[PDB]
């Protein structure tokens, strides 16, 4: 009961930082994967 | 039997299959794992074709050998991920579908089409069209917040 | 300037799920504000249903302006894009 | 005994340097690349077995293919420094030697360390390029590792063609730092792009591009 | 839990005796590890000793400061680690040159003893003794406290071409020093792996970090039987490596981007 009650907030914080790191990443019409600055993260999404 | 000109195609087919097996076993999948997530499941598409056209029967097939080899090879040029004629795009387009082309060729091999799946002329042309249509449908859609 | 000529259009010729949803909603909205409808309306009188009927007959009079990352764009009419 | 491990590590470092030169496009004879360890001990060690670094220096020129691809490729001078601690005295004669014989690039292998004061004498000798390596770091050629895919530098024409295809500014490509081990191995300068062809478990083959800061 | 996975060359990997040789050369052994006791005597006569125990030892052997440093080696740990009195004394010689006379007893003796003398100093011997235990390295690679002998089941094709299993010996360590362990003869320098990707970045570069980062994340997720499709973990590690260095998913990484201020301040 302690573990479930404690470690739920540990993983809740993990998910929050992950979402903010990745939220602006979108597939564009040329197949590239880019963020809001237009930086290329992958030249083709999922490599396939 | 004896036709050396038809044997030149089948040799080129088997040579292609030897390249793939050597490439995949020594570079891609060193540990020998051969079950992998891949697009559009060919096993299900074939057994549906067997049902629509009642592909039971020992009724010898009218499907000629050059139709098979040229049919499959022409298919692998229509699996468009990226369109455009630029030289870099064609290399990228070929790279993106390298693993999937090997998968197709490993199934639509001459002996298997004729002995195992037993496709006729009507069914085989249908199988090519379905693969082509379903691969397009499996591309990720632009705008997806991946 | 930014516009890409018809012969040199490179983006996918299939309507994406996102383009489809926006087209249906926008056209639905216009019909509920009494825009002229381009198909026969029989028994199905909901705004969304009429718009879905027009889509199936390739009769929606709209153009998609697809922006590319650099800001340039290809205009595609919904009459010419292939819908699954 | 312990003298054999000094010679062995140094001999392995030498094969790595030759591999480095070969990958950058310079021509190295097919007899010098495959030179065994036994022949190496005979030529380099004294009667007491101690090695003479100044006999190991060599010169190389670009292959015709590399010159066709990269027209900025000149002469490469490789030098092993006999002084463990490289001071202000050693660097002056080295920079003078490079200029006098007008080499295009010099690779400086040191033994133990380079003082931070002497480290500022490196960019003051332009348009000639000086690169330094610690002898430890070359005992294993890191590009033969499973996890390191083959890096190939793009030519200026190929680079320009690439940027137009994706309609990219230069500052939008993924980056690799200059002090990264594989960038240093290739002697990458700012603005140059490597192409990286890489195994992929979903597509089989995938080409990744990175630009060097 | 820093750890290295050290694959060995094929010829060595199928011969357990040769692999044990590799084991003892990698493992860090200090002088402190093998020392059981240290002593400080007042032995004023350099040619003799008040100690009756070392009487027959030093008298026959011989055929500066009065303070004596006498240290005892444990026979069991010296025997297991395969170290001789000579080679232990050799390493001492290089670092202590002419400031210390080294005298060792024989391995047949009841106690294994090493005597040392210098050639106000009551405290200087305590400081030197501290200096000895804290710095003398007898052999091995620094940072490798333990080496384990691990058997790997690796699938490799037959001569017939059929996939068969094949048992091979490898090593795993506590602690890391990837660069130094790679250079060690016997070690397959093209395959050595570490679970600290920070160290991988310094040794192998950014593209190797990508594969190592993926391997370590996947191992975590797959462990409780879950399976996440490749493209999601692949996407995360490309974000973490796009700048050429490792950008942590913390404020110190995320908000060092050139993104707008409204976006960055919301985290």
């Amino acid at each position: 009961l302690i573990d479930t009650a404690v470690k739920t907030a540990e993983t809740g914080y993990i998910q929050r930082r992950l979402v903010k790191a990745l939220e602006d990443i979108m597939v564009h019409y040329d197949g590239t994967t880019r963020n809001s600055l237009g930086d290329i993260i992958q030249f083709l999404y999922g490599e396939d | 039997l004896g036709d050396v000109e038809l044997q030149k195609e089948l040799n080129s087919e088997y040579e292609q299959l030897v390249s793939d097996r050597k490439f995949l076993r020594e570079i891609v999948f060193v540990n020998g794992d051969h079950n992998w997530p891949l697009p559009v499941n060919l096993r299900r598409i074939i057994q549906n074709a067997q049902q629509i056209f009642h592909l039971d029967r020992a009724k010898a097939s009218d499907l000629t050998i050059p139709e098979i080899i040229h049919g499959v090879r022409d298919l692998c040029k229509k699996l468009f991920v990226l369109r455009g004629e630029n030289e870099l795009i064609k290399e990228a387009q070929q790279n993106a579908t390298s693993l999937f082309q090997c998968l197709v060729r490993a199934r639509l091999a001459t002996r298997r089409i004729l002995e195992e799946f037993r496709l006729n002329r009507d069914a085989f042309e249908w199988v090519l069209g379905t693969i082509e249509a379903q691969f397009q449908r499996s591309l990720v859609h632009p705008g997806e917040m991946v | 300037e930014l516009a890409i000529l018809k012969e040199e259009r490179t983006t996918t010729p299939y309507l994406t799920k996102y383009e489809r949803a926006r087209i249906l909603g926008t056209r639905a909205l216009q019909i509920s504000m009494n825009a002229p409808v381009l198909v026969d309306i029989e028994g199905e009188t909901d705004p969304l249903q009429i718009a879905m009927k027009e889509l199936s007959q390739r009769k929606i009079p709209l153009v998609i302006r697809r922006y590319l990352p650099d800001g340039s764009y290809e205009d595609w009419g919904c009459d010419e894009l292939i819908v699954d | 005994e312990d003298n054999n491990r000094i010679i062995s590590r140094l001999w392995r470092s030498f094969r790595t340097v030759k591999e480095m030169a070969a990958d950058r496009g310079y021509f190295i004879s097919q007899e010098e690349m495959d030179q065994s360890l036994e022949e190496f001990r005979s030529k380099i060690c004294d009667s007491m077995g101690n090695p003479q670094r100044k006999l190991m220096s060599f010169l190389a020129n670009p292959t015709p293919e590399a010159l066709e691809k990269y027209s900025d490729l000149g002469t490469l001078w490789v030098e092993f420094c006999d002084e463990p601690s490289v001071g202000i005295k050693t660097m002056r004669n080295f920079c003078l030697r490079i200029q006098e014989k007008n080499f295009s690039t010099g690779i400086f292998i040191y033994q133990n360390n380079i003082t931070p004061s002497a480290n500022k004498m490196i960019p003051t000798v332009s348009p000639a390029i000086i690169e330094t390596f610690q002898e430890s770091d070359l005992v294993v050629n890191i590009t033969h590792h499973e996890l390191v895919p083959k890096h190939i530098r793009l030519s200026d024409g190929e680079k320009s063609q690439l940027l137009q295809r994706y309609k990219l500014k230069e500052s939008q490509l993924p980056r690799i730092q200059r002090e990264d081990p594989v960038a240093r191995y290739l002697g990458l300068k700012r603005g140059q792009v490597v192409k990286i062809i890489r195994r992929s478990e979903t597509s089989g083959r995938y080409a990744s591009y990175r630009i060097c800061l | 839990t820093p750890a290295l996975t050290v694959y060995l060359d094929r010829e060595i990997a199928l011969d357990i005796e040769k692999a044990k040789v590799i084991q003892s050369s990698i493992e860090y052994t200090t002088l402190k590890n093998v020392t059981s006791a240290t002593e400080i005597y007042y032995d004023p006569d350099p040619t003799s000793t008040v100690i009756e125990e070392d009487f027959d030892t030093v008298e026959a052997y011989f055929s500066q400061s009065p303070w004596l440093l006498r240290l005892e080696l444990d026979r069991a740990r010296m025997l297991d680690k395969q170290l001789t009195m000579n080679q232990v004394a050799d390493k001492i010689s290089e670092v202590f040159s002419d400031d210390l006379f080294v005298m060792w007893s024989e391995d047949n003796a009841d106690k294994l003893i090493i005597r040392c003398r210098v050639i106000e100093e009551d405290q200087m011997l305590k400081r030197i003794e501290a200096h000895m235990l804290d710095l003398i390295a007898l052999r091995g690679i620094p940072g490798i406290s333990k080496v384990y002998m691990v058997k790997h089941k690796v699938s490799v094709p037959d001569e017939s071409g059929e996939y068969k299993n094949e048992e091979l010996w490898a090593l795993e360590t506590d602690g890391i020093n990837l660069a130094e362990v790679m250079a060690v003869p016997g070690v397959d320098s093209s395959r050595t792996y570490s679970n600290s990707f920070v160290e991988i970045l310094s040794v192998l570069g950014i593209e190797a970090t990508r594969s190592s980062l993926y391997k370590e994340i996947l191992n975590v997720i797959a462990f409780d039987g879950s399976y996440v499709n490749y493209r999601h973990m692949a996407l995360l590690v490309d974000v973490m490596t796009s700048r050429g260095y490792l950008m942590a998913i913390t404020r110190h990484g995320i908000n060092r981007a050139d993104t707008g201020a409204l976006m960055r301040c919301s985290f």
